[PDB]
């Protein structure tokens, strides 16, 4: 859940 | 003619040093709402929220947050809301920020499923007879007609506002062939739509500003309106050679963080600006070849  | 700073980058094979600078250039605001924890399930991503400056604010009297952002292009004179994809609980939120806002397109740059990923909920109705109702926000929303392409297609959609039981017609423009952190298959497919958001009168400024979104609402989001933007200056200014495509890139990100998300997706920005200018130079039946380039029908 982390875009990067 | 700007094919100049393109091919120079290509043969010098530089474009994630540039990508790598804008990530360096680009602006840093407080995002203070966005992290408050009651908004913590508003959001999709935990590293992508709205600037506080620029957020778009539910008129809600308990909690007015949404992860949507107000790029206003002054010079341009076009704005943009750019949005996450919709989570189960934010699908009232998100048309009640296209209620409020007046917007009269979405741009949906994502599909729901990705790769195995749950991208987006399903928020806009498949099917005519089933509509949705989202009792928290007060909204009725039902699928009137579609238009299927071959990697697009246009929904006719009928917004109800259940209090004052006014009505309202949203086009949802739906690009299904973009891969997150890819490119579209070519310039063409990416004009052809662009332009067939720009026949409709989604973009007009007697409406509320469009609203785009793919799954954390910069990526893909970001090429689109960077490439728009570029050619409404290029014909603005009046000039093709005049656009500074990496300013104009560094000018967006004021209002949100992260817009465009890797070295190709800026390379093909550059690829559909170079290609749209011929539009804007007087070639108006390029517009045509576009659609045959395309593949729409299928």
């Amino acid at each position: 859940d982390y875009y990067v | 003619e700007m094919e100049k700073e393109f091919e120079q980058i290509d043969k010098s094979g530089s474009w994630a040093a540039i990508y790598e600078d804008i990530r360096h250039e680009a602006s840093d605001f407080p995002c203070r709402v966005a992290k408050l924890p009651k908004n913590k399930n508003r959001n999709r991503y935990r590293d992508v929220s709205p600037f506080d400056h620029s957020r778009i604010k539910l008129h809600q009297e308990d909690n007015d947050y949404i992860n949507a952002s107000l790029i206003k292009m002054e010079e341009a004179q076009r704005s943009y809301i750019l949005t996450q994809g919709p989570l189960p609980n934010t699908c009232g939120h998100f048309w009640e920020m296209v209620w409020e806002q007046k917007s009269r397109g979405v741009v949906m740059l994502n599909r729901v499923m990705e790769k195995g990923s749950l991208k987006c909920a399903q928020y806009w109705p498949q099917k005519e007879e089933k509509e949705m109702i989202f009792e928290d926000t007060n909204l009725k929303l039902t699928l009137i007609s579609e238009d299927i392409k071959s990697y697009y297609t246009v929904r006719q959609l009928e917004l109800e506002n259940l209090t004052t039981q006014e009505t309202r017609e949203i086009l949802h423009f739906h690009y299904t062939t973009w891969p997150a952190f890819g490119v579209p298959e070519s310039p063409a497919s990416f004009l052809n739509f662009l332009f067939k958001v720009r026949e409709s009168g989604s973009l007009s400024p007697e409406h509320g500003p469009v609203v785009v979104h793919c799954s954390a609402g910069i990526g893909r989001s970001g090429t689109f309106c960077l490439a728009d933007t570029c050619l409404l200056l290029m014909d603005k200014r009046k000039d093709p050679s005049s656009v500074d495509i990496k300013k104009v890139l560094l000018e967006m990100r004021k209002f949100r963080m992260g817009l465009i998300a890797t070295a190709d997706q800026l390379r093909f920005s550059y690829l559909a600006v170079i290609e749209g200018a011929k539009f804007i130079m007087g070639d108006s039946s390029v517009q045509d070849q576009w659609k045959e380039l395309s593949h729409e029908d299928l």
